[PDB]
């Protein structure tokens, strides 16, 4: 049905803010040193 | 891997494959985290796997022999991967994929030196993972003396000597070599590397004597396989659960060497004939097979520490087929579990895992609880405390994470001042079955873990650090709040250089002192703090993530920051700490905000007092000043009712609700997450949208100040004009609301989302912008 | 990118058959080492790479 | 010990009728007590001697069992050198030949420990697993047991999607979950894990809501929760007849919410007997349901799922608990040949909520049909039953 | 239904970017820090 698929866009809104987000902090870590 | 290992891998092995669509790299690590067994122990058709796979394997025997080295090496995985194998095999579309994206990628791009060698490697690890920890240094002669090797020394004319004269001769002679001593016709000599000694027969001899000697001799060159095994293992870098192994090796030998004994007894007394000898020993000889087997599978890969202990229990459970395999297996494994096992339990009972030999299942590594305080990952709760999945054994893997919780609880406990030593710790022997053993290791640590728990909120008193960060970084007391804002409003407002941070601090704690926060026991605790960038510039990095052109105020760099020491330290970590401190600012600069807004609104009233029809400009700036302060009013209530309490009170709930380490982090990281989600801190485009608004109100409340100050004389663009400027503020300010509106309405029709509709209803109470906000929608 | 372990792995399914790229073959060691189903790693994976 | 009074179905060594499952036995259902014992000797002869033939199919499907039950419960005594010229055993399996005796002891209490053994996990699985609890909640919000949710929908809450608000609007997920919720909450019955657990689910998407014809609200369908591995028998059929049942029961209550809605409207402020004829159509829909379940037959179906689960296999028991819900539909004459009567009572529904929204305008001709259709239709539904049972 | 499933294939994609990315900053990192 369409819940699982609008709870699945709520969980990956996160999803592909948290990789990004790690990256970025990946990155400002890899930057410092 | 990492903390995101999982979608990193498969975005990894999806761009590797060059496919981000299909199913997508997403779908397949949705696939792999969503369909995964919880560890490498489910049966496959061995039979069948292994026939599938020599079909395209490039040797099938040589898959079998690489899974059989994979064994003596204790690799992990080797089956269901075959399994896996097999079945990609026969997926021609994936293994197609696969090797076509794989070469796209590639064009785009003697036995006592082994046993001197493994003794050397042992003592290298030991010494690398000792931190100088000194170890028992063996005099080498032991290992140096082949004299001293315990296994088979490693004839007259056999046609000229009478058959019964010859036989007795070689009877000696094999006495002589299963007792450690070369025979004169049949002699077990040196074997290369890991190996039996190899018996080597006189050929003039009778067939049949020779061959029922023979018959015999298996066991006498497998005992000097086992007796040359038991001497080199006894090394004592091989490990002291190693150490054990081998001392049960070297009793199992001196049992054999009592029937050898009594054995040439009996051929004193003339008793046997070559195969009743044989018939005689098959007992003791199938033994000492199984224990060949069994070291081959151990040493050939070392398997030494919580790897031995899994590959005790795998023999245990192959000995399961033979009853009297079974048993000395469980004995066994009771035995030399008793050093690991007995460390496993002190981990898990103490906190405190002790090998020399590094064969603990619960690791600890270098950590700092005031980095645990100071950045946001936990250094004491991850080096500190670490889990080794490499020193559990396979009747511990399930319990791996429970018994290294517990460990981990018993050392915080511990820097909690409570020594930890679980009152309910069990000796840990192997068996069959470690169903036992993860019973009692779950007692330790609901011991441990409640114990470092409740020195976390007695002894430590979590619960009023929480108090005193309510007070201070959510402004829980109002005095202290007013206060500060009462004694910093000519600091915090002067410039990052202008403003001194001593002044800060002094004016903060006068607030602290003069207010009602001072009720609180940790009400000195706080202290004022100084952002890195502006909240919204930081709040809008942050979202877009993967200071001379921007003003900088004390008063927008003003917040609360709070030290936490261990294990406190090791519980508050700073990305909760940035989110707090951020959430402190924003909570300050709105604070501001609506100081001034009452400060514009005071100022107009001096029109009250004046000529009623001497305030035409000024009627417009004093009911856009009402109208801003209303709504600013309203939208501040409901979010304080709605997004920050909401955060607080799943805090209070879930942290009552935990009853471990992990419960209580649970509890307040879902808190956190509510009042992130709840906060609309994911769109820099509102943050820039709520700066645009507060900057327009301060605007206008800048043009009214200026108006009032040359009232009382006479007694940039917003002082130029003083009615078409405070329009043009508040048609700004109203239009970055509105933006924020539909933003938030958007996201209320998106993710459910109330609080969008919520704050719709508390600026449209009246009406006023009800129309407005729904015109704006088409 | 493959650790000796991921070489390891990788030379093992070569031995086996197939050509798993170091980035590949380390990406399906650790699907199998993160207490997954190797069948399911190659279920997913035929979704992704075939798919 | 191993494999019987340990009930295990790992065989890998070609020495069993049991071969394990990786899939099967994790993803119990059907296909678990199916393969996870998965015919590695699917003939049990290469698995044990013929001595053991009195549970050795059974221990083949055994070993399925096991995997099937092994999420709930995987380990028991269920589930998962010969001397001289001795004459003892010689005699004791010659006098008395050898499968003779083996019957008598060993193959005997085979059978003895497999009855238990089943008996056991049935048990096990059948006292508190939550399992018959979502059968229960099913038939207390699926099937509203509560009287006073219908009639607080009915009073109030059929307002919006009961003529339909729009075809993206009434399936709104925000407004339906917070509908759902009012609904539990009106009754207290409605309270149950799986009364909120009554998902959403579907087959075609929203169309039109023309409240003319008898289509006002059939759009969302009840699927409550159970418990895992419960779903060890689960098959197809129960399921369907489950979500059969809860659309059926929506459709009737959309029709007596349109005849409420109907009443409503006449009362707010050419229309005779309109009360009447709905009377007379829904007398027989009564019936029918109180037949299926109202006071005696609200106690035979819980009895014939009470028996739902009393066999030594998944299958078994799937097969007990899906005749159970079949009876049950049964009650109400749910047989797929009635697709003719599904048109019949098609056209009558589409005159009753065209009667409806006349009678909440003000029809009195849609009344005298109504009631006219009635008897003829109940002379020949009377006739098509003498002529089936 | 059917827009949520492209909703959810779009996610799929950005984190299948953003964790690719990731890799290949763990890879970096093992280069750099080690």
């Amino acid at each position: 049905n369409m819940k699982d698929f609008e709870n699945q866009i709520t969980e990956l809104k996160k999803e592909n803010f948290n990789l990004k987000l790690r990256i970025y902090f990946l990155e400002e870590r890899m930057q410092q040193e | 891997m990492s903390e995101f290992r999982i979608h990193h891998d498969v975005n990894e092995l999806l761009s590797l494959l060059r496919v981000h669509g299909g199913d997508g790299a997403e779908v397949y690590i949705d696939l792999l985290q969503k369909n995964r067994t919880p560890y490498v122990t489910t049966t496959v058709s061995a039979h069948s796997a292994k026939v599938k796979i020599a079909e395209f394997s490039r040797t099938p025997e040589d898959f079998l022999k690489k899974y059989d080295e994979l064994k003596s090496k204790n690799t992990r995985n080797l089956d269901p991967l075959v399994y896996l194998l097999s079945k990609l095999m026969e997926d021609r579309e994936t293994l197609q994929y696969l090797q076509q994206n794989a070469k796209e990628r590639a064009e785009l791009a003697t036995w006592q030196q082994s046993l001197e060698l493994t003794r050397k490697m042992l003592r290298d690890k030991q010494s690398k993972k000792n931190s100088g920890q000194r170890l028992p240094v063996l005099p080498a002669w032991v290992y140096e003396r082949p004299a001293l090797l315990g296994d088979f020394l490693p004839a007259v004319p056999i046609g000229s000597l009478p058959l019964a004269s010859q036989e007795a001769a070689v009877v000696e002679d094999l006495l002589y070599v299963l007792v450690g001593v070369d025979g004169r016709y049949i002699s077990a000599q040196p074997l290369t590397g890991r190996q039996g000694r190899t018996f080597l027969v006189d050929p003039n001899l009778d067939l049949s004597i020779r061959e029922l000697v023979s018959r015999i001799l298996p066991v006498a060159a497998s005992y000097s396989t086992v007796t040359r095994f038991i001497e080199e293992k006894s090394s004592f870098e091989y490990g002291q659960v190693n150490h054990a192994l081998a001392a049960a090796m070297r009793t199992l030998v001196k049992e054999y060497l009592v029937l050898v004994t009594q054995l040439e007894q009996l051929q004193r007394q003339g008793l046997l004939s070559l195969q009743k000898l044989w018939f005689y020993i098959q007992p003791a000889m199938r033994s000492l097979d199984i224990l060949a087997s069994l070291a081959t599978s151990v040493d050939k890969g070392e398997c030494i520490g919580g790897a031995t202990l899994s590959l005790l229990h795998d023999r245990s459970f192959s000995y399961t087929g033979d009853s009297q395999a079974q048993e000395l297996c469980l004995h066994l494994t009771k035995a030399a579990s008793t050093p690991y096992f007995e460390i496993l339990e002190k981990w898990i009972y103490r906190g405190i895992i002790d090998d020399p030999y590094s064969e603990f299942m619960v690791e600890e590594h270098e950590l700092r609880k005031e980095k645990i305080q100071e950045d946001y990952n936990d250094k004491y709760w991850d080096q500190r405390y670490t889990v080794v999945q490499r020193q559990i054994p396979s009747f511990l893997q399930k319990m791996a994470g429970k018994v290294l919780s517990t460990g981990k609880y018993l050392n915080v406990v511990r820097e909690c001042g409570h020594d930890v030593t679980c009152p309910v710790a069990k000796e840990v022997v192997y068996t069959l079955k470690e169903r036992a053993y993860v019973e009692q290791i779950e007692k330790a640590f609901s011991y441990a873990s409640k114990v470092l728990l409740d020195f976390l909120m007695g002894e430590k008193e979590l619960l009023a650090h929480l108090r005193s960060i309510k007070r201070y970084f959510l402004m829980d007391q109002g005095d202290f709040f007013v206060h500060f804002m009462d004694l910093t409003e000519e600091e915090l407002k002067k410039p990052v250089d202008d403003i001194t941070p001593t002044r800060l601090e002094a004016l903060l704690e006068l607030a602290l002192r003069m207010s009602t926060a001072n009720t609180d026991p940790f009400k000195d605790d706080l202290k004022i703090d100084l952002m890195p960038h502006d909240l919204i510039t930081q709040l809008l990095r942050v979202l877009a993530i993967e200071p001379t052109e921007l003003t900088l105020s004390g008063l927008e760099a003003f917040s609360f920051d709070y030290v936490v020491t261990w294990p406190l330290s090791l519980i508050i970590n700073r990305k909760a700490l940035t989110r707090y401190q951020m959430l402190f600012r924003h909570m300050f600069y709105c604070k501001h905000v609506e100081r001034q807004l009452c400060s514009v609104w005071i100022s107009n009233k001096a029109a009250k007092r004046f000529s009623l029809h001497s305030a035409k400009w000024f009627a417009g700036a004093f009911t856009l000043r009402q109208r801003m302060l209303n709504f600013v009013q309203n939208i501040q209530s409901y979010m304080m009712f709605e997004v920050m309490e909401p955060t607080w009170h799943v805090l209070e709930q879930n942290l009552r609700s935990a009853s471990n380490i992990d419960d209580v982090l649970g509890h307040h990281a879902s808190f956190l997450d509510n009042c992130l989600k709840d906060c609309m801190l994911t769109n820099p485009e509102l943050l820039r949208v709520f700066s645009k608004l507060m900057s327009v109100c301060v605007m206008f409340t800048n043009c009214l100040q200026r108006f009032t100050q040359s009232m009382k004389l006479d007694s940039p663009q917003l002082a130029s004009s003083f009615e078409a400027t405070i329009t043009k503020f508040d048609k700004n300010f109203s239009a970055h609301l509105l933006d924020l509106l539909a933003r938030l309405s958007i996201y209320s029709t998106s993710d459910c989302e109330h609080g969008m509709a919520s704050v719709i209803s508390r600026l449209d109470f009246n009406g006023f912008y009800t129309e407005r906000l729904e015109r704006l929608s088409a | 990118v493959l650790s000796a372990e991921e070489t390891e792995l990788f030379e093992l399914a070569q031995a086996a058959g197939g050509a798993m790229d170091p980035e590949v073959f380390k990406i399906l060691v650790d699907l199998l080492k993160l207490n997954v189903a190797p069948l399911a790693v190659f279920q997913m994976l035929k979704s992704m790479c075939a798919g | 010990h191993d494999w019987v009074y340990s009930g295990v179905f790992r065989d890998v060594y070609g020495e069993f009728m049991i071969q394990v499952n990786h899939e099967y036995l994790g993803c119990r259902d059907k296909s678990y007590w199916t393969h996870g014992y998965v015919l590695v000797s699917k003939e049990v002869e290469a698995c044990v001697p013929v001595f053991l033939k009195h549970v050795a199919h059974d221990v083949y499907v055994c070993g399925k069992t096991i995997n099937l039950l092994k999420l709930c419960c995987p380990r028991h005594y269920l589930c998962c050198v010969q001397p001289d010229t001795d004459e003892t055993a010689v005699q004791l399996s010659e006098l008395l030949p050898l499968p003779v005796l083996m019957k008598h002891s060993v193959t005997a209490p085979l059978a003895a420990h497999v009855s238990l053994v089943n008996k056991a996990a049935v048990d096990y699985f059948f006292v508190e697993l939550h399992l018959g609890a979502h059968f229960e909640a099913l038939r207390h919000f699926l099937l509203m047991e509560d009287g006073e949710f219908a009639q607080s929908l009915s009073d109030l809450l059929f307002e919006k999607l009961g003529a339909g608000q729009t075809p993206g609007e009434l399936l709104s997920p925000l407004v339906l979950n917070s509908v759902l919720s009012k609904a539990l909450q009106y009754s207290l019955h409605g309270d149950t894990p799986h009364a909120a657990n009554l998902s959403f689910a579907l087959k075609f998407l929203p169309e039109a809501f023309a409240p003319n014809a008898p289509d006002v609200l059939s759009c969302l369908e009840l699927r409550y929760k159970v418990d895992w591995p419960l779903n060890i028998v689960v098959t197809e059929g129960c399921l369907s007849r489950y979500s059969g049942i809860f659309s059926f029961l929506l459709q009737l209550k959309l029709m007596m919410w349109t005849l409420k809605d109907v009443c409503f409207h006449l009362k707010r402020t050419q229309f005779r007997q309109l009360q009447l004829f709905k009377h007379e159509m829904q007398h027989f829909v009564k019936v029918i349901q109180g037949y299926i379940a109202n006071q005696i037959l609200h106690v035979t179906w819980c009895e014939f799922r009470a028996r739902l689960a009393s066999v030594g296999d998944l299958e078994e028991i799937q097969r007990a608990h899906a005749e159970y819900l079949h009876k049950a539909v049964f009650r109400g004459l749910l047989t797929e040949k009635a697709a003719p009567a599904m048109n019949i009572i098609h056209s009558l529904f589409s005159l009753v909520l065209k009667f409806r929204s006349q009678l909440i305008s003000q029809n009195f001709a849609l009344m005298q049909q109504s009631y006219s259709t009635f008897k003829y239709y109940s002379h020949f539904l009377f006739k098509v039953v003498s002529k089936l049972v």
